[PDB]
């Protein structure tokens, strides 16, 4: 089945990831955008599943932190790009799982704080970039997820929370 | 046959033999045919000539003749072809000068009775000998030949071992090869043995597979030097004499899968497809020249040019396309369908550079032309693609790999249009199992029977 094809094409496309040929992937990463353009569902989330493993993957090395850098940086401009050329149509419902599980490694990682700037920078940029262009499609699960932490302000001052979350309204 | 002694001793038999033939004053030859013996000595002279007696590796015959003073490699009937033939050429031009010589008549008698009797070390050579010899044949002759045919076809099928009744199989088919000119135009034999032909294909043998060819490249050539093709298709004239005896072929037709009765040139094409799989070059060369004279035969029949796309032409130019697309001139979806599953199959089994990107690049196109139809030969490129799509690190070949997986991604809302089995809905199928590569085994496929009763059901229609 075709599925298994586009599967085949999202694992062609992983595989550099855990080393971080060029021409090769760039013509596969411009097959991803162009698959992403009529379903994009399955894409986003075969993307949100290595990105989720890729960051939470521990290594160690001076090579492999100018590893993960690379690596995240290309995932997030590749997620950007796809995010970006989605609406062919009107066609802005996406479940709200799927953002939700895109969400909170995007909503930390860049912004619990300036994370690694003299590398990350730019990454917080491109972060920045795919939540502008999520919150163009789909807002209404940040929005809510904003209005409960809130909520979740309840009493105590020992609460950090405000740099993870309302910081993010910034974006 | 035999030791290395024994052959080169043959070899020296046959260089002294034309030596004493023209250094002679008793037959008092003339001077040209004294000038042809001396180029034909000088022509068995060359190693050519040794590797077609069999000695090979020995510079000199005559060292090896006489070497005991001081089996392994097999035997193949084009060689005793091509021996026979520079034999009949030094007779031939010795016996034109010489009256009434009579030595052609000794020789016909001498092949015609070992021939037609059951002999297993000699009736195969005989059998050639005679084809290559015989300069008359009548109806009765060859029936018997048909006959010889069906029984080693049952000798093969109750038997175990098989080569024996292989090689005369092959022996009796280039024997068919060579009487077929002969034999009067008012016979219909001179049509019928074109089936003949494609019964042995069926016998997907390889040197069955060769001597198939052969034969239906020179029925294609003497049947069109007699002219039945002035007025009438390849189509007609094949099913018209195919019409009687057709249940047979329709039990044969199910079994392999290719329904002449549907779609004639493309299921022609089936079977001369396997013929890029045949180890020798040769007969693949024999294979291209076989779809181009049936190319210019359908085209011009149908008063167009070479090269001219249409309905009836659109196989033949798929198979040598390897070697446009007008959704326009192709609007039946069945004819699309079989186009789709030849090019599906040419790139499933060939795996060579030129020709898989080429073909892709045809693929591609017709992915966007015909989509509905496109998921009939998805199976057929399911995996190949995919393992390219993982190990294609060259950017030429991926994309129109590529081109196809978008192709196909936007036109997945309708899949229940057609369907991998829609080819079973009539007769084709198999047309990618009859075109895989030859098999070690090379047994013969039961339904063989069939063939056996189709070949009777020929004598018996056409004989009396």
């Amino acid at each position: 089945r075709p599925v298994e094809w586009v599967q085949a094409v999202v694992s062609r496309f992983d595989e550099q990831l855990p080393i971080k040929t060029k021409v090769s992937t760039e013509h596969n990463k411009e097959c991803l955008i162009n698959i992403s353009k009529y379903k994009f569902s399955l894409v986003i989330s075969g993307l949100t599943t290595i990105l989720k493993n890729v960051n939470n993957m521990r290594i160690f090395g001076e090579a492999a932190e100018k590893n993960l850098y690379l690596s995240q940086l290309i995932i997030l401009d590749t997620l950007e790009k796809c995010l970006a050329g989605q609406p062919k149509d009107t066609m802005r419902l996406d479940e709200t799982m799927l953002v939700k599980q895109l969400l909170p490694e995007i909503c930390h990682f860049l912004h619990t704080c300036r994370e690694g700037n003299q590398h990350a920078a730019e990454l917080r940029n491109s972060a920045s970039g795919v939540l502008f262009s999520l919150s163009c499609n789909n807002f209404n699960a940040v929005f809510s997820r904003i209005s409960t932490r809130l909520q979740e302000l309840t009493v105590c001052s020992e609460d950090n929370v405000d740099v993870h979350d309302i910081e993010l309204l910034q974006y | 046959t035999g030791p290395l002694s024994l052959r080169a001793s043959t070899h020296g038999l046959v260089i002294n033999i034309i030596h004493s033939l023209c250094t002679c004053s008793q037959l008092h030859f003339s001077e040209e045919t004294k000038q042809v013996l001396r180029l034909s000595l000088t022509e068995f002279s060359l190693p050519k000539f040794y590797l077609l007696f069999g000695i090979s590796k020995v510079k000199s015959a005559a060292v090896i003749a006489f070497r005991s003073s001081y089996e392994r490699e097999t035997f193949a009937l084009t060689s005793l072809e091509t021996v026979t033939e520079a034999l009949l050429e030094i007779m031939e031009a010795c016996m034109r000068d010489i009256p009434t010589c009579k030595w052609l008549d000794q020789w016909t008698e001498l092949a015609q009775r070992f021939a037609f009797q059951y002999n297993p070390s000699l009736q195969p050579r005989a059998l050639v000998v005679f084809g290559c010899i015989s300069k008359r044949v009548s109806h009765g002759q060859i029936k018997q030949i048909i006959r010889i045919l069906s029984k080693a076809l049952e000798s093969c099928l109750k038997g175990p071992d098989t080569y024996n009744s292989q090689v005369l199989i092959e022996a009796t088919v280039i024997a068919l090869t060579k009487l077929q000119p002969l034999l009067n135009k008012d016979s219909p034999l001179h049509k019928a043995l074109f089936w003949v032909a494609v019964a042995v294909l069926q016998l997907d043998e390889v040197n069955l597979y060769s001597a198939g060819t052969a034969l239906l490249e020179q029925n294609l050539h003497t049947l069109d030097s007699l002219r039945i093709f002035n007025d009438k298709s390849p189509e007609e004239v094949f099913m018209a004499i195919r019409n009687p005896l057709e249940w047979h072929c329709k039990q044969m037709d199910h079994f392999v899968g290719l329904n002449f009765n549907s779609n004639f040139n493309f299921a022609l094409v089936g079977h001369l497809l396997k013929g890029y799989r045949h180890p020798s070059p040769a007969i693949v060369a024999r294979t291209v020249r076989i779809l181009h004279t049936l190319l210019t035969l359908v085209n011009k029949h149908r008063n167009c040019d070479k090269f001219e796309v249409n309905t009836q032409s659109v196989a033949y130019l798929a198979a040598l396309l390897t070697v446009l697309l007008d959704e326009e001139v192709l609007t039946d979806p069945k004819i699309q369908a079989l186009l789709l599953t030849v090019l599906a199959t040419l790139v499933k089994y060939t795996t060579d550079e030129f020709d898989q990107r080429i073909l892709y690049e045809y693929l591609a196109e017709a992915s966007v032309v015909f989509p509905k139809v496109f998921p009939v030969v998805h199976n057929l490129l399911d995996s190949k693609i995919n393992t390219l799509l993982s190990l294609c690190q060259d950017p030429n070949l991926l994309n129109p790999i590529h081109g196809i997986v978008q192709s196909v991604v936007y036109h997945e809302e309708s899949p229940p249009q057609y369907q991998t089995s829609y080819l079973q809905s009539f007769g084709f199928n198999g047309l990618w199992r009859f075109a895989g590569p030859f098999s070690k085994q090379t047994q013969i496929p039961d339904y063989a029977e069939l063939i056996v009763k189709f070949l009777d059901a020929l004598i018996d229609t056409y004989l009396p």
